[PDB]
RNA sequence: AAAGAAAACUGCCGAUAAGGUCUUCAAAAAAAAGAAAACU
RNA sequence: UCCACACCGUAAACGAUAGAUACUAGCUGUCGGGGCGAUCCCCUCGGUAGUGAAGUUAACACAUUAAGUAUCUCGCCUGG
RNA sequence: AUUGGGCGUAAAGCAAGCGCAGGCGGAUUGAAAAGUCUGGUGUUAAAGGCAGCUGCUUAACAGUUGUAUGCAUUGGAAAC
C-alpha cells in the first residue's frame, strides 16, 4: 500500500541557491521609501504662514 | 550539452582515491564506492562531477556578481603556494598562514589591524629622512609580520560571501565561523569530515599534490570565467592539463605513522 | 521475494515495541527498520500510515506460511528531517488503560494523534469522536 | 534593534573572585529584551559596573534575537521547556486569563508579545534556567501550518 | 671496547580565646534638523 | 595465622551501576568457537578492554558490556 | 510524585545464587463475554454544589428551575 520509492538520496543539499541577487526587491523598496520623505517636506512648510498676522 | 573535466582524467589524476579504512566518519558513506570490498577508501566518480558542476556552478553567479571570495589554505607547504598562484592569477582575498581566531566573527578587531598595516605602508611609501636607519629596520619588520598573516586579507572591507576550504578537518575553526555566520562553505572532503559543517561538498583527495591542485584550479576556473579572464583548466582538453609530480616512497596516499598514538600519559 | 541478511527477534510489548523502533529510528536517522509481524501491530501500522506519519509498510510471510514480520520506512523530507516528533505510551503491560468516550484525549489541541482500538479495531482519536464511542487507549504519536 | 524592543531587569546577582588579596567584584545583570510583536532576546553580562553590565547585557540580548509566533495571542498547544534540572510548563489559555506567569516567565511572556498563558515551575528557582527552559519550550513549537505540509493535509482542517 | 641508567632514606617538628565590617542602586539621563518668505 | 569436624554470616562483599527484554555511529586492541588454507592476516558468532558522535547528566562523566530510547519484576530512599 | 520523583559520585540496588505463591507473559484460529465501550429502565433522600431568575433600598441572605456521581438490571459491540 503507497510504495513507490521516491528515491530522495539528495540529503544534506545546499540551503543557499543565488548569490545574494534576490536583493534587487530590497533595492526597490528602499527607493520607494525616499520618495515618501520628499513629499513630507513640502507640507509642513506652507503651514508656516498662517499664524503670523 | 555543457561539458567539463573528462573521467579518464580523474582517474588518472587520483581525485578518487580517499583515506586508509581505519580512519573514517560513518557520515560519508553516501559517496564512498563499494568500499565494503576495497583497501583504501575512494569515492564515485559521477557523484565527483555531479558535485564539481554544483560547486562549479554557484561560485560563478557569486563572482560575476560582484562577490567577495576567501581562500584560506595554511596545510601542507605545496597548498601555501598553490592558494599563492590563484591569488597572482586572480585579485582575491587569501589567508595561507594560520587562521586567527574570530577572523569572522570577530571582523571588527581584524578590519581595525588591517587598517594599521594599511597606513603604516602608506607613510613608508611617502618617504622622509627623519626614518633613519634603526627605527626603520623595526617598522620594516612589523610591516613584514603584518603582510606575512594579513598580505591576501587587506583588499577586502566586508566579510566575504564564501569560503573555499581545502581540507574541512584542519580548517575546523573557519569552517565553525562560517556556520554560525551563515556563509556558504565549500571543502574537499576525505571520508573523515562531518557533512554538517560543509555546505558544497565536493569528494576528492587532500593528502596528494596533484588532485589537490587540480580541483582548487578549477573552482578558481569557473571565477576567472565570471571575471573575464582565460581560464587555466576548466573546459579543456587532454594536452593541457598534463601536470606533474612535485619531488620531496613515491606518490601515494596512504596513511601510517601509527606508532606515533601511545597512550596518554597516566598512571600512579 | 525480498531478502535479507540478519535473523529478526523483537521484544515483547507490540505497541511499545514499534514505538521504540520507531523512536531509536528516528533519532538514529535510519530508513530501514524490521521487527516480527502481528496483527494489532499491522492494523495500527495501518492506520498510522493513512494518518500521515509513516510511508510504507510490507508484511512478508515464509515459505513455510508460519513467520511474518513487517518491514517499515519512514517519510523524510529533502532535508533530511523526520515528520515525527514524539511517541510515548500508555496502557504500559500491568498498567492498561481505559477512558471512557467522554474522556477520550486531544493530543497537542488536535495536532498530534491519539490511538484508540475500542471495538472496531484500532482507530484514531478523531474518527473515534465522530461514531462517539471509546475504549482502550494504546499510545500518544504527535 | 530597531523595533518597539523594550528593555528590563530579570535578576541582578553579585558574582566576585578571589585574587592575592582581596576580591574582585562585579555585576552581573540578565536582561530580558522584546519588542512585544513576535522578537525577543535575553542576555546575561558582567562588568565591573551595573551600567557597564546594563550595556554589555543589551548589546548581547540584540544580537541573539529568536523569532515567536503567537495564535489568537496564546500558545498553541501545551509543552514543557526543559533545560538541566528546571521544568516550566507552557499550556494553552483561553482569551481573558491573562499572564498568569511569575518571575522570569512572567518576564518574557509580556516581552515577547503572547497574552493569556498558563505557566508553572516545576524546577529550580535559578531565572537563567527557566529561561533557557522557557526558549527552549518556545523554540520547540509546532505550528499547524508546518505539519500540514509535513503530513500533506490541508491547512487546518481534520 | 657498548648499550647503558641512576638512585631515595628516613632525628625531631606541638598549639593559636569570642563576635565582627565593606557595596551603596540604575532609575538614566538636557537640546536639532531645520528653513525662510511674497502681497498686492 | 595451618588441618579435621562444628558454629559466627559481617567487609569500600565496589563496576560505589538488581535482573530480564528490544533498538541506537564508528575506530583500535585482545580472547574463544567456526570458515579458508603458510604464519601473519580476512570474514562470521561470542567474551573481555581503550577511544569516540547523536543521546543522557547539576557537572564529573556514560556512551552497543550505557548512567541512551522503552517494557516487566524485585529491593531500597524522603533534611542533619 | 496513579495523575506526578528517584537509587555511579548528593538519601537509596540486599554479598551472591536456587527459587514456590504473586506480578507479567510468543504467533494464529474458534467459542464464551469477566474485564472494555455503548443504549434503555430503576435508584443514588432533602438541604448544600454550579448556572438562570425572584424577593428583600442592592447585597449577605431566602426562595425558585436547572444542574451530576456511583450501583444494579436489561439489550448490543468483540479490537485488547
Ligand atoms: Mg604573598
Ligand atoms: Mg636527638
Ligand atoms: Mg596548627
Ligand atoms: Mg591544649
Ligand atoms: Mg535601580
Ligand atoms: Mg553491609
Ligand atoms: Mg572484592
Ligand atoms: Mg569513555
Ligand atoms: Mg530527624
Ligand atoms: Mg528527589
Ligand atoms: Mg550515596
Ligand atoms: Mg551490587
Ligand atoms: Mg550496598
Ligand atoms: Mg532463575
Ligand atoms: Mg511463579
Ligand atoms: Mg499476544
Ligand atoms: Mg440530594
Ligand atoms: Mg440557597
Amino acid at each position: 500500500m503507497g510504495n513507490f520509492d521516491s528515491v530522495q538520496a539528495n540529503p544534506y543539499r545546499p540551503r543557499f541557491k543565488r548569490f545574494n541577487a534576490e536583493h534587487v526587491n530590497q533595492r526597490q523598496n528602499q527607493q520607494n521609501n525616499n520618495n515618501n520623505r520628499f513629499d513630507r517636506n513640502r507640507n509642513r512648510q506652507h503651514n508656516r504662514f498662517k499664524d503670523k498676522q | 550539452k555543457a561539458e567539463l573535466v573528462s573521467l579518464a582524467k580523474l582517474g588518472e589524476m587520483r581525485t578518487h582515491v580517499g583515506m586508509v579504512k581505519r580512519y573514517w566518519n560513518p557520515k560519508m558513506g553516501f559517496f564512498i564506492e563499494p568500499e565494503r570490498k576495497h583497501n583504501n577508501d575512494h569515492f564515485v566518480l559521477e557523484l565527483q562531477r555531479q558535485s564539481l558542476q554544483t560547486a562549479y556552478n554557484y561560485v560563478k553567479e557569486v563572482a560575476q556578481n560582484n562577490g567577495q571570495i576567501l581562500f584560506v589554505g595554511t596545510k601542507n607547504d605545496y597548498v601555501k603556494k598553490l592558494v599563492n598562484n590563484i591569488a597572482k592569477r586572480v585579485d582575491v582575498a587569501f589567508i595561507t598562514q594560520r587562521w586567527l581566531g574570530g577572523t569572522l566573527t570577530n571582523f571588527k578587531t581584524l578590519s581595525i589591524s588591517i587598517n594599521k598595516l594599511n597606513k603604516l605602508v602608506e607613510k613608508q611609501a611617502e618617504n622622509a629622512a627623519d626614518l633613519t636607519k634603526k627605527e626603520n629596520l623595526m617598522l620594516s619588520r612589523e610591516i613584514e609580520r603584518l603582510e606575512k598573516f594579513f598580505g591576501g586579507v587587506k583588499s577586502l572591507k566586508r566579510l566575504p560571501n564564501l569560503l573555499i576550504v581545502d581540507d574541512p578537518v584542519y580548517e575546523k575553526n573557519a569552517v565553525a565561523e562560517a556556520n554560525i555566520l551563515r556563509i556558504p562553505v565549500v571543502a574537499l572532503c576525505n571520508t573523515n569530515t562531518n557533512p554538517e559543517l560543509v555546505d558544497f561538498i565536493i569528494p576528492a583527495n587532500n593528502h596528494q599534490p596533484q588532485s589537490t591542485c587540480l580541483l582548487m584550479n578549477l573552482l578558481a576556473d569557473a571565477v576567472a570565467e565570471a571575471k573575464a579572464m582565460p581560464t587555466m583548466f576548466a573546459y579543456k582538453p587532454d594536452e593541457e592539463i598534463q601536470i606533474e609530480i612535485p619531488q620531496k616512497k613515491q606518490i601515494t596516499s596512504q596513511r601510517l605513522n601509527i606508532t606515533r598514538n601511545p597512550e596518554v600519559l597516566t598512571r600512579e | 521475494m525480498i531478502t535479507t541478511t540478519k535473523p529478526i527477534k523483537a521484544h515483547f510489548d507490540p505497541v511499545a515495541d514499534l514505538l521504540t523502533k520507531i523512536n531509536n529510528a528516528r533519532k538514529a536517522k535510519l530508513m530501514t527498520v524490521t521487527t516480527i509481524a502481528s496483527k494489532l501491530k499491522i492494523a495500527i501500522l495501518e492506520i498510522l500510515v493513512k494518518e500521515g506519519y509513516l510511508a510504507n509498510f510490507q508484511v512478508l510471510e515464509n515459505k513455510s506460511k508460519t513467520k511474518r514480520i513487517v518491514t517499515f520506512n519512514l517519510k523524510y523530507t529533502q532535508r533530511r528531517i523526520p515528520s515525527i516528533n514524539g511517541v510515548k505510551q500508555i496502557s504500559k503491560p500491568g498498567l492498561r488503560i481505559y477512558r471512557p468516550f467522554e474522556k477520550l484525549p486531544l493530543v497537542l489541541n488536535g495536532l498530534g494523534i491519539a490511538i484508540i482500538s475500542t471495538s472496531d479495531g484500532v482507530m484514531t482519536d478523531k474518527v473515534a469522536r465522530l461514531k462517539k464511542i471509546g475504549g482502550e487507549i494504546l499510545a500518544y504519536v504527535w | 534593534f530597531k523595533s518597539e524592543f523594550e528593555e528590563r531587569i530579570v535578576k541582578l546577582k553579585r558574582i566576585s573572585k578571589t585574587t592575592k588579596g582581596g576580591r574582585n567584584m562585579r555585576f552581573s545583570v540578565l536582561v530580558v529584551v522584546g519588542n512585544r510583536k513576535g522578537k525577543i532576546g535575553y542576555g546575561i553580562a558582567k562588568a565591573l559596573e551595573v551600567p557597564n553590565a546594563i550595556k554589555k547585557a543589551i548589546k548581547a540580548a540584540h544580537n541573539s534575537l529568536h523569532t515567536i509566533e503567537i495564535h489568537k495571542g496564546s500558545i498553541y498547544h501545551e509543552v514543557i521547556g526543559r533545560s538541566g534540572a528546571s521544568r516550566v510548563l507552557l499550556k494553552p489559555a483561553p482569551q481573558g486569563t491573562g499572564i498568569i506567569a511569575g518571575g522570569a516567565i512572567r518576564a518574557i511572556i509580556e516581552l515577547a508579545g503572547y497574552s493569556d498563558i498558563y505557566t508553572k515551575n516545576l524546577g529550580r528557582n535559578t531565572p537563567i534556567n527557566m529561561i533557557h527552559a522557557t526558549m527552549d519550550g518556545i523554540l520547540k513549537q509546532l505550528s499547524p501550518r508546518r505539519v500540514a505540509i509535513l503530513r500533506n493535509k490541508n491547512l487546518n482542517e481534520l
